[PDB]
RNA sequence: GGCGCGUUAACAAAGCGGUAUGUAGCGGAUUGCAAAUCCGUCUAGUCCGGUUCGACUCCGGAACGCGCCUCCA
RNA sequence: AAUGCUAAU
RNA sequence: UGAAACUCAAAGGAAUUGACGGGGGCCCGCACAAGCGGUGGAGCAUGUGGUUUAAUUCGAAGCAACGCGAAGAACCUUACCAGGCCUUGACAUGCUAGGGAACCCGGGUGAAAGCCUGGGGUGCCCCGCGAGGGGAGCCCUAGCACAGGUGCUGCAUGGCCGUCGUCAGCUCGUGCCGUGAGGUGUUGGGUUAAGUCCCGCAACGAGCGCAACCCCCGCCGUUAGUUGCCAGCGGUUCGGCCGGGCACUCUAACGGGACUGCCCGCGAAAGCGGGAGGAAGGAGGGGACGACGUCUGGUCAGCAUGGCCCUUACGGCCUGGGCGACACACGUGCUACAAUGCCCACUACAAAGCGAUGCCACCCGGCAACGGGGAGCUAAUCGCAAAAAGGUGGGCCCAGUUCGGAUUGGGGUCUGCAACCCGACCCCAUGAAGCCGGAAUCGCUAGUAAUCGCGGAUCAGCCAUGCCGCGGUGAAUACG
RNA sequence: AGCGCCGGCCAACUCCGUGCCAGCAGCCGCGGUAAUACGGAGGGCGCGAGCGUUACCCGGAUUCACUGGGCGUAAAGGGC
């Protein structure tokens, strides 16, 4: 065990909570279970839409839910034909009132979860790994980021012996609290096993 | 009961000989003879490699301790004059004795004393010791050949059973019998393997 | 015996003393916190992702 | 055959009519581990019969082992 | 003053 | 002077980067030394080896396994054992067919599961005062696709973690040197906790690490004053109880303050020594934070996952047992061996926490555990809650003791469907070893060690002497 | 219409079976439960009335160096 979670380290300093609500000792765990159910359901719904971040916000028997995706149209659809539907089931999955919002990501290259998901998708396609890591890091650095790092671990290329390949460019100061570092993780389920993909994007210091 | 033991500093045995007493001991232990192969990471291994080692097991039937006696019906005794000094005594006395074991032709001659009786007794004693030594030598040679036929050279090949620890597998190559309870087998649960071996032995006599 | 154990714990027993807590995420039966309903491993995982409201790394 | 001697525990080996030792073995310490070292602990008088309050010990027998003699012809 | 570490990355 | 048979797929030279040395130099760390308190001996608690058992489930193995996974094993947990039971299954989608279920109270046998069972009801869209038939929330029987597996492989893996090591390092771009591996930079001098900084230099710069940015403590200020507090004032049943006030303490947000900032000396400089002021002085004290990599390190039993294996059983249910065994061996602890003590009565002084199938004031009954009434408190309001060491007074008078509290007999309380295997606590009786511990071995540099009590997670109850925290009293020593 | 080969040298790759066994091998080496190296199959490469193997000679071998090598430390300066 070596490194702390980059997001967990900076909670309340640089990063913000994904779920923002108040609950007492009696209601905390049930609302938390509902939040986990909602996030799990939406994760396998908008995968092709580029789901980066899901935010759950509750006032009083009503929950906001704001999703951040690469292609809002993939979530909304023709006249909202899907946007309403994904909402309705959500209510049937929560027994409350929901206000599902869709947000576009200005730069999909600057969102570490999206970079990691893309790299994992390429790895699943039996693509070369080292080239993918180099290309993704170069793409991130081409979008104004002050630094980027991508790490892949597992049976790279189907090999019998697991390895780790990483690439980096610029600055990744993991020990600096004021640094705004976005972290992303993804899994690649290939026929020979599971590979882990990690992405760090440095966007300057606040 | 343990008859002989040569332990090692790490708690192993370079050799250990013991006895199984009971009706049918040899019949039930007769399938354990041969070379046993182990594939595992040694506790003497420093880099964590897998090694392949062997141990040899020899099974023999406990023999009998029949005493040795001379049958005088196959022994010829000659008496004659001795040689050397003594004057008229040695000229005229039949003091020298020869004993001949007729089946083998082995003879022993005694002339040590002036007395025919003592010489005869000494010659018979020496002949008995010689015949007993030959009997023991031939028995030991036969037993040595049996041991060698059982254990051979102990090489990695010619093994009779393999105990794979990483795979938790036991394989008997005589009958192709593989099981996956390695801890149970090593704790003394040899009944399935032995019943399979007895099955094979009974089936091999399917004549005609 | 994992899925059946989870479902059985989710079921009502004949006696009230036969009810025991399990982790609502991975099904663990040991070290399950009442406040969250989660085991220590799942609690650490979810806290590092910012998905536990108000929960932060402690240092004093 | 004559005469003399001996039999002690895991081995080698002593004194004693009333009470070993050395190296081993076993438990612990030290060492990454083994050895070496250190701290503790420990298994008996060939067998039978006597004398004696009391026998490994004194006496008689038996068995086995060892040593010397067995000459005048 | 202090001996040694078989044999399959 | 000088062969061969046979045998090996190399044997060699120089140089490079590492590693290592009972080589050298310069440094460092509770490494030693200087000290204080322990462990190794006793009893007991607990984890492990072994042995035993039907089973005593499984994993963890030098440091870095052994009060470890386990922040709660009577049943459950539970993965093991014995017996009795079930079969598309306790959980998930789909194709059918026969019923059409859907939801609810009763009957035999059984330890229970189970098996055989006896009485009613489906919305919705229909032709519709019709017998009725149709598509539909949903269920069962007989078939399937299948579910399920704590079954094996951490030597196929992800994720997470331990460790070297909070050690001071590990590298890169371009340039230059070398046939090349590679080197330089990064070496030398001074300095630092630090590859920290300064000077010099075929290098000039940069990145990951160091430091800083974040949290707690220590001083002060602004905003506020309830459930907090009570300096001055007036009442008072003598409690801030009231009026009243935010002075003070405190509470919680925002700020300031410390930066070698000033003076003397030393030195090219970085910096080092001394002093003033200041609550705080040279990193102020303590956390969070762990580089490239190493260890075929740990975890398929938290989860996920490749392959292999089982499929009226290696799946699932119940009852009972086991994980609590016991000639022994080891680790971590608790309680002592006493007078700087033990016992008894009265009397002070904290902090951080928890509380609605809850915390429980107070009163009554029992020696007591506790029981019966019964306020207040969803809690800066009410409760847990008594703090203990301490202070005062008395008793014990060197003893196996008014030291010590193991073991056992008996009477009880409570939790739980149920305390036999195998819970905790109260009372009576019993009153073991132990007189400071062999070779040896451990922690700790200041509010530290030592010593005293308090809270919390898990949790019906608890085998907690464990773990994570909190405050009270408060040392000795460091020459080197 | 057949024969050899398909790890590198060297042209031509996947699946199954096995599990330091069976076996392959000119050298280096393969095989110990996921083998492009063993065996079979599908595919491929080279030749083709032939295709391989063994034996022997020259070449590659500047490795007896005339063309065309060396002797400080690699083998090699004789004790003078
Ligand atoms: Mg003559
Ligand atoms: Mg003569
Ligand atoms: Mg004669
Ligand atoms: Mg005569
Ligand atoms: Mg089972
Ligand atoms: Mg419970
Ligand atoms: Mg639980
Ligand atoms: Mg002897
Ligand atoms: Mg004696
Ligand atoms: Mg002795
Ligand atoms: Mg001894
Ligand atoms: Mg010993
Ligand atoms: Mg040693
Ligand atoms: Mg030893
Ligand atoms: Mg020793
Ligand atoms: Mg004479
Ligand atoms: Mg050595
Ligand atoms: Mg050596
Ligand atoms: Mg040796
Ligand atoms: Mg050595
Ligand atoms: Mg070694
Ligand atoms: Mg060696
Ligand atoms: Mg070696
Ligand atoms: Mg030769
Ligand atoms: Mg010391
Ligand atoms: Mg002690
Ligand atoms: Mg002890
Ligand atoms: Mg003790
Ligand atoms: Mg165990
Ligand atoms: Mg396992
Ligand atoms: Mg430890
Ligand atoms: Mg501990
Ligand atoms: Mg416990
Ligand atoms: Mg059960
Ligand atoms: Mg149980
Ligand atoms: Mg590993
Ligand atoms: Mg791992
Ligand atoms: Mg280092
Ligand atoms: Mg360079
Ligand atoms: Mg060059
Ligand atoms: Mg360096
Ligand atoms: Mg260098
Ligand atoms: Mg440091
Ligand atoms: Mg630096
Ligand atoms: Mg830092
Ligand atoms: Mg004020
Ligand atoms: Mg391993
Ligand atoms: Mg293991
Ligand atoms: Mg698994
Ligand atoms: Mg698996
Ligand atoms: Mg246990
Ligand atoms: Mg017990
Ligand atoms: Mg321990
Ligand atoms: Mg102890
Ligand atoms: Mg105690
Ligand atoms: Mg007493
Ligand atoms: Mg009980
Ligand atoms: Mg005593
Ligand atoms: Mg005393
Ligand atoms: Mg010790
Ligand atoms: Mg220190
Ligand atoms: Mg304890
Ligand atoms: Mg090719
Ligand atoms: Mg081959
Ligand atoms: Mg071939
Ligand atoms: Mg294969
Ligand atoms: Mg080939
Ligand atoms: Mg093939
Ligand atoms: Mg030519
Ligand atoms: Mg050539
Ligand atoms: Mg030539
Ligand atoms: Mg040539
Ligand atoms: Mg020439
Ligand atoms: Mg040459
Ligand atoms: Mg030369
Ligand atoms: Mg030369
Ligand atoms: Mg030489
Ligand atoms: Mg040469
Ligand atoms: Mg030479
Ligand atoms: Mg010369
Ligand atoms: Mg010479
Ligand atoms: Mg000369
Ligand atoms: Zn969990």
């Amino acid at each position: 065990g070596n490194k702390i979670h980059p997001i967990g380290f900076r909670l309340g300093i640089t990063r913000d909570w994904e779920s923002r609500w108040y609950a007492g000792k009696k209601q905390y765990r049930h609302l938390l279970l509902e939040d986990q159910r909602i996030r799990g359901l939406l994760e396998k719904e908008l995968y092709s839409a580029g789901l980066a971040r899901v935010d759950i916000e509750r006032a009083a028997d009503n929950v906001a839910v704001t999703v951040h995706v690469a292609k809002p149209g993939v979530v909304i659809g023709r006249g909202g034909e899907r946007i309403r539907v994904l909402r309705e089931e959500l209510a049937k999955l929560t027994g409350k009132n929901v206000a599902l919002n869709v947000q576009e990501v200005q730069n999909p290259n600057l969102s570490a979860p999206l970079v990691a998901q893309r790299v994992a998708e390429q790895i699943e396609r039996r693509f070369a790994v080292r080239r993918a890591i180099k290309q993704a890091v170069q793409r991130v650095m081409e979008s104004g980021a002050k630094g980027a790092k991508v790490i892949v671990s597992g049976r790279i290329g189907g090999a019998e012996q697991a390895r780790t390949e990483w690439a980096a460019q610029g600055r990744v100061p993991l020990h600096t609290l004021r640094a705004n570092i976005d972290y992303g993780f993804a899994l690649a389920r290939t026929t020979y096993g599971v590979l882990g993909v990690k992405a760090y994007i440095f966007l300057g210091e606040v | 009961e343990v008859l002989d033991s040569h332990p090692t500093d790490l708690g192993g045995f370079s050799k250990v000989v013991f006895e199984v007493r009971g009706p049918g001991a040899y019949g039930t232990f007769k399938y354990e003879s041969g070379v046993h192969r182990v594939q595992r990471v040694p506790v003497t291994e420093t880099q964590g490699r897998i090694h392949t080692s062997t141990a040899t097991v020899a099974v023999l039937p406990k023999a009998e301790e029949e005493d040795f006696a001379l049958n005088m019906d196959e022994i010829r005794i000659d008496v004659m004059r001795a040689s050397g000094p003594g004057g008229q005594g040695v000229n005229t006395t039949d003091s020298a004795v020869r004993v001949v074991h007729l089946p083998t032709g082995i003879m022993v001659t005694c002339q040590d004393s002036r007395s025919q009786i003592k010489n005869r007794e000494k010659a018979l004693m020496i002949l008995r010791s010689r015949l007993l030594e030959m009997k023991r030598a031939e028995e030991a040679e036969r037993l040595r050949k049996t041991r060698l036929a059982q254990i051979g050279t102990g090489e990695r090949s010619e093994k009779i059973r393999t105990y794979n620890f990483p795979q938790s597998r036991v394989t008997d190559h005589r009958i192709g019998f593989t099981t996956h309870d390695l801890e149970g087998v090593l704790s003394g649960h040899l009944t399935p393997i032995l019943e399979a071996l007895k099955r094979a032995d009974q089936e091999r006599q399917l004549a005609a | 015996a994992r899925k059946a154990l989870i479902e059985k714990a989710k079921r009502t027993p004949k006696f009230k003393v036969r009810a025991y807590t399990r982790c609502v995420r991975c099904g663990r039966a040991r070290s399950v916190y009442r406040f969250f309903g989660l085991c220590r491993i799942c609690l650490r995982e979810l806290a590092h992702k910012g998905q536990l409201p108000g929960v932060r790394k402690a240092s004093w």
